[PDB]
C-alpha cells in the first residue's frame, strides 16, 4: 500500500511529497508490475534532487526490472549527465547488461549524448562490449551518425574492425547509413574497407545500394574493390543501377567495374537497369560496353513495362529485335499485349517478326485482338500480319475478337482479309460465337461479309 | 473465403469470359475466371515477377453458379509485390493458350464496402446530410475515394448518382422532391494515379423520408 | 497530414520514441527503426495514474528508404493532459525496447495557423498582419506564435518575431521600404501549463511595402 503510492509519486516527480513517504515508512525499494523500483522511475524523468535522496537513503542501485533495465541504464538512455554521475558514484555498476546485452555505454552512443560516453569510459567501461547481436558501442554509434562519440570511442580502444553476428563492420554501418565524417574517421583509425558480412557484401556495396556518392569515392581511395561479389552474386555496379545513382554508376566503371558482370539469378546492371527503368543508367552502360543481348531478356522487361525511351536505346546498341524468352514469345508480343502503340511502331521499324509464334501459337495480332487495341491492331495488319494464323486452339484472330466482343477491330481484320468462314478444333465458326455469346452487332457485320 | 466469393461475383458480373485479377489489401492477389463445366489439373497457371524467375500457381476448381465452374489461384504474399508488371499465363493441359495478361498489383486494388452510413434531415430547405466511414481494417485512408448513389423509392430509382472528392467522408445532398423516400448507398475505391481497381460493393443502404417543402 | 508531421519529428529525434498530440483528445507514439528482417515483434504498454496496465493495437508502415514505422494511437477516452503516463515497448521475447513518462501537455504538437492577411498601415505602423489560430483546435488563449519577415531578393531570413501569448495580430517594425516581403506565422503551446514543438508555417502572404 505505502511502497505502490511511492513509485507513483516517484514517477510524478513530487519531490516534497516522497520525501514524506520515504520518512513515513514507505518501502524504498518497492517492485512494479514490470519489477520497476522508484530509483529507475527517478532517473528516468531525471528529477537529480529525487535520485539523490534515494540513493542516500538506502537504494537498489543495480536493480533489474523485468526486461533487465538498470537505474544507469535509463539515466544513460535519456541523457541526464547529473543523474549519471550521481548513479557511478554511488556504487552502479559500470558494465550491466540487459536482456539485449546492451551496456550503459552501448545506449549512451547510440542517442549520443558525449558527456555520458567520457564519464562511463573514465569510470571504467568496457570500449569493447558486445550485445546479443555482437555489435561494439562502435557500431550504435556508426548506425546513429555520432561524429564525437565515435573519435572518443577509438581513443579510449574502440574495435575499428569489430565483427557481429551477422558479419557487419562499424564501416558497414556507417555506409549504409550515409555519414562520410565517420566513415574517414573509421579509415583513418584503420578500417577494413572490404570487409564482408555474411551476406558478402563489402561497404562498397552498402554505399552504392543506398546511393552515398560522397562515400564510395572515399571507399575507392581507401583501395575498395570496385568488382566485390556477395552471396547473390551482385557487383557494387549492381547495387548502383538496381536503385539509380547515376553518380555512382559513372564514378565505378570509371574506376574498372565490370558492366559485364553475372550474379546468380544471371542479371548484369543493364538488366537491372532497364527494369527499373533509368534511361539515364542505360546509356551509361551501353556506352562503356554493356552486353546488350544476353541471357535474361531485357528488351523483353522493358517493352513490358513501357520505356520507351529504354527501348529504342537497347534497339539503337543492337538488341536482338526478335529474341525469344522461356515462352518463346518475342517483345512484339508484350508490347502488344499491354498495349503500347509507340513500342509497337518501334519495334516493328527495327525488324520485328509480325508473325512469330509462341508455343501455344499465338500471334501479336491474335493477342492484340483479345484485349482490344484498335490502334495496334492497325499497325500490325499493315507490316504484314498472318489475319488467318491460327493457334493450338484453332483460334484466328477473328475468333478471338467475337469471343471477347470487339466490333471495331473485326471491322478491320474483314478489311485485311478475315476468313468468316473458318472453323477451330471444336467446329465453331466466327459466327457462331457471336450466337453462343448473345450479340447481335457481331452478328451484322459476320453474316455480310461471309458469303459476299 | 466467404468474402472472397461476394467480391469474385460482383467483378464476374461486370466482365465474363476474362481473366480476372483482384486484392484487397496489396500483400495480397487472387486471380479467377469462370469456364463452363467440363465432366474430363486441366490448367497450368504460370506467374512471374520483376527480376525474378517464372513459378507456378496452386490452381483451385470450385463450381458455381449454373453448370460453371470458377478456377482461382492466390499468390504467394512474399511474391507479391507493388508497382511492378506482373506477367500471368494459363496454359491448358495439352498446351493450348487460355489467357495471357500484364497486370500490376497497385491497379487492381478491389476494397471493401463502407460502413456506418448516416443519413440525416437537414433544416435548411429539406437537404440530406450522409455521413460515411472507410471500409474497415483498410490502409491508406486518405486515398480513398468514394460514390454515392440516390435511389427513388417509388418505381424505378436511379434519378442521382454523386462522386465524392477522394479524402472527405461527408456530403451534403441537394436537389430532392419532398414526401419522397430516397434509399442511399456509398461505393468506394483508390484514387489515381498511384493506385487503381474497380468499384466496390455498396454499403448497407439507408433510406429517409422527405418532408413537404 | 499526419505523416507531414511525423516526418518533422523524426527529422529532429530519430532512433527514439516520439509521441505527439495534433488536439487536446488524441495522442499518437511513434518509431522509426532500421531493422526489418523477422507487427507482431512488437507490444505497447502504457499505463495511467491509479490505473492499470494496458496494451494499444500497433501498426506497422514502411517509410522513408529501407525502414518501418510502428505507430500506435491511443484511445480518445485514455487521453487525459496533466498526467503522468508511463509507456513501454516491450519485445516479442521481452526485451527492453522504448521506456518514456511524458505528460500529454507537454508534447502538443499544433497545425498550422489559416487567415493570414497582410496590410499596409497609413500610420507610423509598417504592415499589420492578422491570422487565425488552427481549426478546430482548444485552448486559444494560449496559443503562442511567431512570423516569418522573409526578405524577396535573395537569401530572406532577415527578422523572426515572436508574437506574445493570446493575441492574433501584430504591427512590425525596421523593415526597409520598395521590397516585397514575405510573411508566415508560427504556431506552439505557451509555457508553463503547455509544452510542445512548433508548428508548421502557415501560407505565405507576400506585400510590397510603400517608400
Amino acid at each position: 500500500d505505502l511502497g505502490k503510492k511511492l513509485l507513483k509519486a516517484a514517477r510524478a516527480g513530487q519531490d516534497d511529497e516522497v520525501r514524506i513517504l520515504m520518512a513515513n515508512g514507505a518501502d524504498v525499494n518497492a517492485t512494479d508490475i514490470w519489477d520497476a523500483t522508484p530509483l529507475h522511475l527517478a532517473a528516468l524523468i531525471g528529477h537529480l534532487e529525487i535520485v539523490e535522496v534515494l540513493l542516500k537513503n538506502g537504494a537498489d542501485v543495480n536493480a533489474s526490472d523485468i526486461t533487465g533495465t538498470t537505474p544507469l541504464h535509463l539515466a544513460a538512455t535519456m541523457g541526464h549527465l547529473e543523474i549519471v554521475e550521481v548513479l557511478l558514484k554511488y556504487g552502479a555498476d559500470v558494465n550491466a547488461y540487459d536482456l539485449n546485452g546492451a551496456t550503459p555505454l552501448h545506449l549512451a552512443a547510440r542517442m549520443g549524448h558525449v558527456e555520458i560516453v567520457e564519464v562511463l569510459l573514465k569510470y571504467g567501461a568496457d570500449v569493447n562490449a558486445q550485445d546479443a547481436a555482437g555489435g561494439t558501442p562502435l557500431h550504435e554509434a556508426a548506425r546513429a551518425g555520432h561524429l564525437e562519440i565515435v573519435e572518443v570511442l577509438l581513443k579510449y580502444g574502440a574495435d575499428v574492425n569489430a565483427v557481429d553476428a551477422a558479419g557487419g563492420t562499424p564501416l558497414h554501418e556507417a555506409a549504409r547509413a550515409g555519414h562520410l565524417e565517420i566513415v574517414e574517421v573509421l579509415l583513418k583509425y584503420g578500417a577494413d574497407v572490404n570487409a564482408v558480412d555474411a551476406a558478402g557484401g563489402t561497404p562498397l556495396h552498402e554505399a552504392a545500394r543506398a546511393g552515398h556518392l560522397e562515400i564510395v569515392e572515399v571507399l575507392l581511395k581507401y583501395g575498395a574493390d570496385v568488382n566485390a561479389v556477395d552471396a547473390a552474386g551482385g557487383t557494387p555496379l549492381h547495387e548502383a543501377a538496381r536503385a539509380g545513382h547515376l553518380e555512382i554508376v559513372e564514378v565505378l566503371l570509371k574506376y574498372g567495374a565490370d558492366v559485364n558482370a553475372v550474379d546468380a539469378a544471371g542479371g548484369t546492371p543493364l538488366h537491372e537497369a532497364a527494369r527499373a527503368g533509368h534511361l539515364e543508367i542505360v546509356e551509361v552502360l551501353l556506352k562503356y560496353g554493356a552486353d546488350v543481348n544476353a541471357v535474361g531478356t531485357p528488351l523483353h522487361k522493358a517493352a513490358r513495362a513501357g520505356h520507351l525511351e529504354i527501348v529504342e536505346v537497347l534497339l539503337k546498341y543492337g538488341a536482338d529485335v526478335n529474341a525469344t524468352d522461356i515462352w518463346d514469345a518475342t517483345p512484339l508480343h508484350l508490347a502488344a499485349l499491354i498495349g503500347h502503340l509507340e513500342i509497337v511502331e518501334v519495334l516493328l521499324k527495327n525488324g520485328a517478326d509480325v508473325n512469330a509464334s509462341d508455343i501455344t501459337g499465338t500471334t501479336p495480332l491474335h493477342l492484340a485482338a483479345t484485349m482490344g487495341h484498335l490502334e495496334i491492331v492497325e499497325v500490325l495488319l499493315k507490316y504484314g500480319a498472318d489475319v488467318n494464323a491460327y493457334d493450338l486452339n484453332g483460334a484466328t484472330p477473328l475468333h478471338l475478337a467475337a469471343r471477347m466482343g470487339h466490333v471495331e477491330i473485326v471491322e478491320v481484320l474483314l478489311k485485311y482479309g478475315a476468313d468468316v468462314n473458318a472453323q477451330d478444333k471444336f467446329g465453331k465458326t466466327a459466327f457462331d460465337i457471336s450466337i453462343d455469346n448473345g450479340n447481335e452487332d457481331l452478328a451484322e457485320i459476320l453474316q455480310a461479309a461471309a458469303l459476299e | 473465403d466467404p468474402k472472397f466469393e461476394s467480391k469474385a461475383a460482383l467483378l464476374a458480373a461486370r466482365g465474363p469470359e476474362e481473366l480476372l485479377c483482384f486484392t484487397e489489401r496489396l500483400e495480397d492477389l487472387v486471380c479467377f475466371w469462370e469456364e463452363a463445366a467440363s465432366a474430363g489439373g486441366q490448367y497450368s497457371f504460370s506467374y512471374q515477377l520483376e527480376d525474378e524467375p517464372w513459378k507456378l500457381c496452386r490452381l483451385h476448381q470450385a463450381p458455381t453458379a449454373r453448370g460453371a465452374v470458377r478456377f482461382w489461384c492466390s499468390l504467394p504474399t512474399a511474391d507479391t509485390s507493388s508497382f511492378v508488371p506482373l506477367e500471368l499465363r494459363v496454359t491448358a493441359a495439352s498446351g493450348a493458350p487460355r489467357y495471357h495478361r500484364v497486370i500490376h498489383i497497385n491497379e487492381v486494388v478491389l476494397l471493401d464496402a463502407p460502413v456506418g452510413l448516416v443519413a440525416r434531415l437537414a433544416d435548411e430547405s429539406g437537404h440530406v446530410v450522409l455521413r460515411w466511414l472507410p471500409p474497415p481494417e483498410t490502409p491508406m485512408t486518405s486515398h480513398i475515394r468514394y460514390e454515392v448513389d440516390v435511389s427513388a423509392g417509388q418505381g424505378a430509382g436511379s434519378v442521382q448518382r454523386v462522386e465524392i472528392l477522394e479524402g472527405r467522408t461527408e456530403c451534403v445532398l441537394s436537389n430532392l422532391r419532398g414526401r419522397t423516400r430516397y434509399t442511399f448507398a456509398v461505393r468506394a475505391r483508390m484514387a489515381e494515379p498511384s493506385f487503381g481497381g474497380f468499384w466496390s460493393a455498396w454499403s448497407e443502404p439507408v433510406s429517409l423520408l422527405t418532408p413537404s417543402d
